[PDB]
DNA sequence: TTTTTTTTTTTTTT
């Protein structure tokens, strides 16, 4: 036949379940029985698949329970597993790799029938995980295009496709997680950290976490995890497929509700987070509620946002160690445009070579940077109407 | 029906005017002006006449910019969560074409098939977009064909063609330093060409800070948002009735013929008696389509007081509208002498001294003489009369 | 020149300056041309006529056509103080045309 | 429909040259399939992951014109950088000239034509029929590891853990001698032991991997 | 009294 409707005795079996104090953990433990240590990997993954609850209001809003999370540390963590263990567990699946993904790539192909010669609309990679959860790895590395249905989905929550003969808007809406690795692929020590995760903090702005693998080199680490895998080889409470049925129950049939209780902390502690912002609070009630449709509450726990706010801060210890450090390519800017002027005073002409400009940068101090990035720089002031390149040999000043 | 029963109760008030602005993004708190524009966009213009000759606008537009975070997107999910015929995409990737034509070849079988793309049911509706960095420049103007022309034809050597685009399009993108860039004035605030800025008319800035009240505040109705109880929260005016009332909205063709208007020359007489100098200020010019600009502003002024003729006090309105963004732009011999004679001390006397020497006067000054002056003569008398005049005031 | 369906040789397609003959062709914002399909305007203006490349078959037409040129300075407003050579961004071959 | 490679030949080696120009058409299938036990597809109607089994052996031909001995490990690869880490070891073959060695070679390039048969002095080739039945033989072995060879696979390990580490930046590199090289490490000594039969895992059954295992690198030093 | 046909060349395109 081949290579679910829920019994309801094991119904309070889930409740039953629910009593047992550690099934945050527990579960979490279930989740990846393959892979050492990490828990607080184990522990969102777990809020992942309990994660949001709908908003329809009276109209707009469907802000959903999707969540993102990045994932990221020393190349190979067993990230990959963990993502080829969840994308199988999953009702909708998806999985792919950085420079394996595209705009063009994962929307409405839109190919013809072949053997009958119709053209038939085609369901892309994102269509059809619309609910459950996608994988991809590297984000660092995704292309241009690539990052161009993320911010297409993000927020709008739906994707639009009017060309050729047929015209749909039509939604998708699903958790998601992609593996990565630092540039390094070690983040190195110390360090900012936006550049340090690759990418602009801009575009770091949306995601609604950052997971940050490292290595101790503890002894103790790698014998504890070794003795791990020491294990198979040959030959602790897990429960199995018990956890899926619950996984049914626990999303649909519960309809959770922040309460009054809620405010007081979510709120009062997201003043020393932005002392963050309003897109990491705007999950801290999603990763929260997620933690709301975990227990079978519909009425939700004033305490639980003390470890939602903790995997928030997960994100935010791994910011504890470019365009985040406010001035920056402006502080460059006011002795690039004081250099500029000052060369303008002292030479005859409005232009000088970006050869005597970077002599003039990165020797004299070391808050002047190397030649592409003070071009980037001037760049940024060429893209400000604020210089003029006169060939390509030299540079000009900008002139009235 | 006995709907519009509803909407003389509606239109009988002075406060349905502040009424329809709280009334508009519930999801959004603040930012107050720049919700007007948004129904003011919803709301039609002349966008008609007068022939022999070409259709002027008509319509409006406007692109919202701040620091990310901004929370200025829950306005463009608002525009196709409320607004009819709504076309929203955000990408780089249309691609180009896009809202041009492909044109597709081979179909296959003689091929030349045109896309249309993109915008096509977005003809005569709100067209939206995030991130102007993200969609380059590539085709920053080939969008603006219909923002001008009001309608694109298309070409990648398919066969010749021209197509209806009358449409708003407003947008956000995200300023290029991510924040303000006080000093930026707003044309190099974009990287953007000045005739598809020029165009969309007004941009209205908002950046985003914090403020302690203001961080316990958006801890007070951000989060009321964040809340999925209480969002029992409401607007003064039921958003279908708001539609249905804009479908009502949409039938008056207000025109201010009135003498009055004259008014409105002064007005934009000194709109651009102020940006005369500097020309790097909100200048622009600000432009002469701006006056075009000043009066499709009241075009829906008229619409939301659904009076028609329109005032002196509605033009006010729309007119010191545009005046805050663009002040959000803001942060003959003898005629070069006492130009800068004065002009030294209006970039300098207001935020120092202007003290010190006579000459020193002269010396920033012979940094950007030579730049725009047109020989060695000119630089002279850029030297000599920099001189002459010193000794003519001293 | 694109060829035809089915079996047929290539039929030639007019660039809109066929259509144009005897009239008048139009363009503004000459930044936003590309350096590839600027050449052939260079083209008409000269034979009065259009010489292509593609594919099979010798020709020649008459391209009568005059031509508006509407373009944005370089940048924003005013741009050379310098000569208006400075101006232009297109090269001055096709500009004295 | 008929899958290549991969599905064609399973539970056996695939065996790749030009393993560079495979694109990206195989280097994301392949990149599952160090992730093993599947292949996908969601091709037209078919959404099956059938399985390749396969076993991968690549022929490396680095980019034009030969390998540079200054220049970084990686740099002559072309491959992305986390597809080397899924391959167990890797020999790389410098071709160097020996005013020794390259005698006997072009004596053995000279072998070529004067006769049909190249070795003597003395070996004597080993057929392939009877040898694929001990190496068929040994397969069904199964060898299960004693703890002892267990946490000496642990302890050397941790040194082994330290060093690539301990290294740092890259230079020679790779580290991190990561857990894929104990897992194939284990494996090594799980394919070494039935070359002993065993199934009890010596402790230089392990060591006999451990020697290959540096031996692999540090190659990139010549 | 009707039968039977998809590569290869070139092209314009993101």
């Amino acid at each position: 036949k081949v290579s679910r409707q829920i019994t309801d005795q094991d119904l309070a079996k889930i409740r039953e379940v629910a009593a047992r104090e550690d099934l945050y953990s527990l579960l979490a433990r279930s989740i990846a029985p393959s892979i050492y240590e990490l828990e607080d990997v184990k522990k969102g993954i777990l809020l992942q698949l309990f994660g949001g609850t709908n908003k329809t209001f009276t109209k707009g809003g469907r802000y959903r329970g999707d969540i993102n999370i990045l994932l990221c540390g020393d190349p190979s963590t067993s990230k990959s597993q963990i993502l080829q263990y969840v994308h199988k567990i999953t009702p909708r699946g998806v999985y792919t790799s950085g420079k394996g993904s595209s705009a063009v790539g994962l929307t409405a192909y839109i190919t013809r029938d072949v053997d009958t010669k119709q053209l038939v609309l085609e369901s892309g990679a994102l269509v059809l995980s619309d609910g459950g959860v996608c994988c991809i790895d590297e984000f660092d590395k995704m292309s241009d295009s690539t990052r161009s249905v993320l911010h297409e989905v993000m927020e709008q929550q739906t994707i639009s496709i009017a060309k050729a003969g047929i015209i749909t808007t039509l939604n998708a809406r699903s958790s998601i997680l992609a593996s990565a690795n630092p540039i390094g692929s070690r983040y190195n020590p110390n360090l900012p950290v936006t550049e340090n995760i690759d990418l602009p903090p801009p575009l770091l702005s949306r995601f609604d976490l950052v997971y940050l693998v490292l290595d101790k080199v503890d002894e103790k680490n790698d014998r504890e995890l070794a003795k791990h895998l020491t294990n198979l080889y040959l030959e602790d409470v897990l429960p199995v497929e018990f956890l899926t049925m619950y996984i049914s129950y626990a999303k649909e049939h519960i309809h959770p509700i922040i309460t009054e209780a809620a405010k007081t902390e979510l709120v009062r502690a997201y003043v020393g987070m932005r002392k963050a912002t309003t897109r990491q609070l705007e999950s801290m009630i999603r990763l929260a509620e997620a933690h709301a449709k975990m227990k079978l509450k519909n009425v939700v726990e004033l305490e639980d946002v003390q470890e939602a706010v903790r995997l928030i801060r997960s994100a935010i210890k791994d910011y504890a160690t470019q365009t985040g450090k406010s001035v920056i390519q402006r502080k460059l800017q006011e002795d690039l445009s004081r250099e500029i002027m000052n060369v303008l005073k002292d030479q005859a002409s409005d232009s000088m070579s970006f050869n005597e400009l970077i002599k003039q940068i990165n020797e004299h101090s070391q808050d002047r940077v190397e030649s592409s990035d003070i071009q980037e720089a001037l760049s940024r002031l060429q893209q400000e109407d604020k210089v003029i390149v006169l060939g390509e040999g030299v540079r000009r000043s900008v002139r009235l | 029906s006995d709907e519009i029963n509803e909407l003389k109760e509606m239109v009988k008030d002075e406060h349905i005017y502040d009424k329809l602005v709280r009334s508009i993004a519930p999801a959004v708190f603040g930012h107050e002006a720049v919700k007007k524009g948004i129904l003011l966009q919803m709301l039609g213009g002349v966008h008609k006449s007068t022939v022999e000759g070409i259709k002027l606008r008509g319509d409006i537009n406007i692109c919202v910019v701040g620091d990310p975070s901004t929370s200025k997107s829950q306005f463009l999910k608002y525009v196709v969560g409320f607004a009819p015929r709504s076309v929203y995409t955000s990408g780089k990737a249309s691609s180009a074409a896009g809202l041009t034509a492909a044109v597709v070849r081979d179909e296959e079988g003689g091929d030349y098939t045109i896309e249309a793309g993109a915008l096509m049911l977005a003809d005569n509706g709100i067209c939206c977009i995030d991130e102007f960095d993200k969609m380059d420049i590539s085709d920053q103007v080939a969008i603006h064909e219909a923002m001008e022309q009001q309608t694109i034809s298309i070409a990648k050597a398919g066969i010749h063609a021209t197509l209806n685009a009358r449409t708003s399009i407003l947008a956000a993108a995200n300023p290029v330093g991510g924040r303000y860039n006080r000093k930026l004035s707003l044309r190099g605030n974009l990287n953007m060409t000045a005739p598809i800025m020029s165009r969309f008319d007004l941009f209205f800035v908002i950046l985003d800070d914090c403020n302690e009240k203001i961080d316990t505040e958006l801890a007070s109705h951000i989060v009321d948002l964040h809340m999925k109880r209480d969002e029992a929260i409401e607007p003064p005016f039921s958003a279908e009735q708001l539609r249905r009332y804009i479908k009502y909205a949409r039938t008056f063709k207000p025109i201010l013929t009135k003498e009055a208007r004259s008014y409105l020359v002064e007005k934009y007489k000194e709109l651009r008696k102020d940006d005369a100098q500097g020309f790097s200020r909100s200048s622009y010019r600000i432009t002469v389509r701006q006056l075009e600009s000043m009066i499709r502003l009241s075009e829906a002024i008229a619409r939301a007081n659904c009076v028609d003729e329109i005032t002196p006090s509605f033009i006010a309105e729309a007119y010191d509208l545009l005046r805050q963004s663009i002040i959000r732009v803001d942060v003959d011999k003898y005629v070069s002498m006492m130009n800068m004679i004065v002009r030294k001390i209006a970039e300098v006397d207001r935020e120092g001294a202007e003290e010190l020497t006579a000459v020193d006067i002269v010396d920033w000054y012979l940094l950007q003489k030579e730049n725009d002056l047109g020989s060695l003569a000119e630089y002279w008398e850029e030297r000599r009369l920099a001189f002459k005049v010193i000794k003519r005031l001293v | 020149v694109r060829k035809d369906p089915i079996t047929k040789e290539w039929t030639l397609e007019g660039g809109a300056l066929v259509l144009a003959d005897k009239g008048v062709c139009l363009i503004d914002e000459f930044d936003k041309m590309n350096d590839q399909d600027r050449t052939s305007i260079h083209e008409a203006m000269e034979q009065q006529s259009i010489s292509i490349s593609k594919a099979g078959i010798v020709t020649t037409l008459q391209a009568r056509c005059s031509i508006i040129a509407a373009a944005n300075p370089n940048g924003g407003r005013y741009n050379s103080t310098l000569p208006l050579a400075q101006n232009v961004s297109l090269t001055e071959p096709i500009l004295s045309r | 429909l008929e899958g290549g490679a991969l599905v064609l030949a399973d539970n056996g080696i695939c065996c790749i040259d030009e393993f560079d120009k495979m694109d990206e058409s195989d280097r994301t299938a392949i990149h599952e399939v160090m992730e093993q036990q599947t292949i996908s597809i969601s091709k037209a109607g078919i959404n099956t992951t059938l399985n390749a089994r396969t076993s991968i052996l690549a022929a490396a031909n680095p980019l034009y014109g030969r390998y540079n001995p200054r220049l970084s490990p990686l740099d002559n690869i072309n491959l992305p950088a986390a597809l080397l880490s899924r391959f167990d070891i890797l020999f790389l073959m410098l071709d160097i000239p020996s005013r020794d060695d390259d005698e006997k070679l072009a004596e053995h390039v000279t072998y070529v034509h004067m006769h049909n048969k190249q070795p003597d002095l003395d070996f004597t080739p080993v057929e392939p029929s009877k040898m694929r039945e001990y190496i068929a033989y040994a397969k069904t072995k199964r060898p299960v590891m004693s703890e002892a060879v267990n946490d000496y696979v642990v302890q050397a390990y941790i040194r082994l853990r330290q060093d690539s580490k301990r290294e740092m930046d890259s230079k020679f590199s790779f580290g991190q001698a990561t857990p894929r090289t104990l897992l194939g490490i284990i494996r090594l000594s799980q394919a070494l032991a039935k070359l002993r039969l065993a199934d009890m895992v010596d402790i230089d059954d392990v060591e006999e991997a451990l020697r290959l295992v540096r031996v692999s690198k540090e190659s990139l030093y010549q």
